């Protein structure tokens, strides 16, 4: 809830994780001033394409970014100003979520899926409850703590920059509009990734084919392993007046609810 | 810290939500129109297969709403998850700024119309068997544990003059196990307790099949005309109920006042109207006379 602020010579760069859509992720080092230790830590660095030279002061996009925590997303531990911005976090060994249910499949348990399916939105719900909004919402940026903690990544990173299609709504399409429902939207799109066990969202399709085929009525097919009951919810994710699409709060309630009875809402076997 | 278990053991619902794209499916007529929205007569050609299939589609006015499309969603939950010759099924939804119940057409639609304007060629066997399928029909709804609060000839469509379904579903509530009665619409067809404590259950809904027997009986006649919907709970204080129909006799017309009884649990199951039905759908001449057979 306190946002730290690191000198450019206590980090360090060791290898490349992997590149996306905003910023680089590195696999780095913290060594603090004064002191010969290396801690393990995750160095994002974001390119300052703002021509005002953004990134040399903090600004408080940044310490509202800095000064969140909550269980289930990823703790900001401290940034780095300067030409390029620095976000600092925990390195978590065990990856992605979206990985991890690709590489495990069916051999989670169901009350796994349901239970990160609350996790993810109880995350989601403290984001929304403190005014952040995600704007990049996927399973590729939840990472796993630990065997049974999932956390919510990427956060806030999208208003550093100035003004992922297959996890946007209609509206963020169309006219670059970011709600917290688009978040919702997004999150059903997650939920989809989850439950088929790390499909690619419109497969056969192209970019440009998407979204007029929401448009015209058509969605994410109901997954194989998915009662009628878990899919109605990612429907009412994925519909196109926000004001009907659910709220956080509720999103987690009943995967809650779900979450007390696994076997009746997920058929994996 | 992961949700402690509390395992309901009921059976998964595995029913399939088909999502179709509104270009798979044109409009032709207008069916039904009214605030609830519109019902389209129209046909569907899905995506590589290429079958053409004479539907109806039925798209929601007030889409901005939330709970207007709860309940389309809930309908559309319903109508997916049902499968019998006797209830229509949901064959996929169009999401857009309209939702889109598109079901399978029936021809001759509306039952009541149909009673109506062939008043006169119909022989007692077409509806006996009617009562039956219906009986049927409702008795599959019963044991799937989900209430049709709107039970009416309205809602009854005709796929053949021998072959008719239940629809609607826009009320329709599911029970949970030890879920006996549901607590929460058209007045003179519900049961008395239906509109005195709001209770519905599926001796209500024999309530509704007693009146819509009559209305088969009547040949579509209104039940309770020029009375209002005010003062009908009166009258079933009073013991008043509808009037025998020419055309049955005593028996029938001792069936369709048992279920108008005001003890829920002395009106006849669905179970029973099925058996009751079917034998004297094997001899229709005696239990109703109307003579041009
Ligand atoms: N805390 C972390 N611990 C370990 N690996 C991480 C962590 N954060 C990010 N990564 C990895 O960083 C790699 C690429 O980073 P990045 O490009 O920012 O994420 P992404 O998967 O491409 N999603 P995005 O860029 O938001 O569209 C991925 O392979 C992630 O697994
Ligand atoms: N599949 C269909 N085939 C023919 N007619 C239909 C069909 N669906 C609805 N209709 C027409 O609409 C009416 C029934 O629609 P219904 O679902 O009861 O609408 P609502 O629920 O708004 O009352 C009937 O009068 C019938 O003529
Ligand atoms: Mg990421
Ligand atoms: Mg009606």
């Amino acid at each position: 809830v306190l946002a730290r602020i690191f000198k450019e010579t206590e980090l360090r760069k060791l290898k490349v994780l992997g590149s996306g859509v905003f910023g680089t992720v590195h696999k780095g080092v913290w060594i603090p001033e004064g002191e010969s230790i290396k801690i393990p830590v995750c160095i994002k660095v974001i390119e300052d394409k703002s021509g005002r030279q953004s990134f040399q002061a903090v600004t408080d996009h940044m310490l509202a970014i800095g000064s969140l925590d909550h269980a289930h997303i990823v703790r900001l531990l401290g940034l780095c100003p300067g030409s390029s911005l620095q976000l600092v976090t925990q390195y978590l060994p065990l990856g992605s979520l979206l990985d991890h249910v690709r590489q495990h499949r069916g051999a989670l348990g169901p009350r796994l899926l349901l239970n990160w399916g609350v996790q993810i939105a109880k995350g989601m719900y403290y984001l929304e409850e403190h005014g952040m909004v995600h704007r990049n919402l996927a399973a590729r940026n939840v990472l796993l703590k630990s065997p049974s903690q999932v956390q919510v990544a990427d956060f806030g990173v999208a208003d550093l920059l100035p003004p992922p299609i297959k996890w946007m709504a209609l509206e963020s399409i169309h006219f670059g509009k970011y709600t917290h429902q688009s978040d919702v939207w997004s999150y059903g799109v997650t939920v989809w990734e989850l439950m088929t066990f790390g499909a690619e969202p419109y497969a056969g399709l192209r970019l440009a084919e998407v979204p007029d085929l929401l448009e015209k009525g058509e969605r994410l097919a109901q997954p194989q392993i998915c009662t009628i009951d878990v899919y109605m919810v990612m429907v009412k994710c994925w519909m196109i007046d926000e004001n009907i699409r659910p709220t956080f709060k509720e999103l987690a309630n009943e995967f809650t609810r779900m979450a007390r009875d696994p076997p009746r809402y997920l058929v994996i076997k | 810290l992961v949700e402690p278990l509390t395992p309901s053991g009921e059976a998964p619902n595995q029913a399939l939500l088909r999502i179709l794209k509104e270009t798979e499916f044109k409009k032709i007529k207008v069916l039904g129109s009214g605030a609830f929205g519109t019902v389209y007569k129209g046909l569907w050609i899905p995506e590589g297969e290429k079958v053409k299939i004479p539907v109806a589609i039925k798209e929601l006015r007030e889409a901005t709403s939330p709970k207007a499309n709860k309940e389309i969603l809930d309908e559309a939950y319903v109508m997916a998850s049902v499968d019998n010759p006797h209830v229509c099924r949901l064959l996929g939804i169009c999401l857009t700024s309209t939702v889109q119940l598109i079901t399978q057409l029936m021809p001759f639609g509306c039952l009541l119309d149909y009673v109506r304007e062939h008043k006169d060629n119909i022989g007692s066997q077409y509806l006996l068997n009617w009562c039956v399928q219906i009986a049927k029909g409702m008795n599959y709804l019963e044991d799937r544990r989900l209430v049709h609060r709107d039970l009416a000839a309205r809602n009854v469509l005709v796929k053949t003059p021998q072959h008719v379904k239940i629809t609607d579903f826009g009320l329709a509530k599911l029970l949970g196990a030890e879920e006996k009665e549901y607590h929460a619409v058209p007045i003179k067809w519900m049961a008395l307790e239906s509109i005195l404590h709001r209770i519905y259950t599926h001796q209500s809904d024999v309530w509704s099949y007693g009146v819509t027997v009559w209305e088969l009986m009547t040949f579509g006649s209104k039940p309770y005309d020029g009375i209002p919907a005010s003062e009908i709970s009166s009258i079933l204080e009073k013991g008043e109920r509808l009037p025998q129909p020419p055309i049955c006799t005593i028996d029938v017309y001792m069936i369709m006042r048992k279920c108008w009884m005001i003890d829920a649990d002395s009106r006849p199951k669905f179970r029973e109207l099925i058996i009751e039905f079917s034998k004297m759908a094997r001899d229709p001449q005696r239990y109703l006379v109307i003579q041009g057979d």
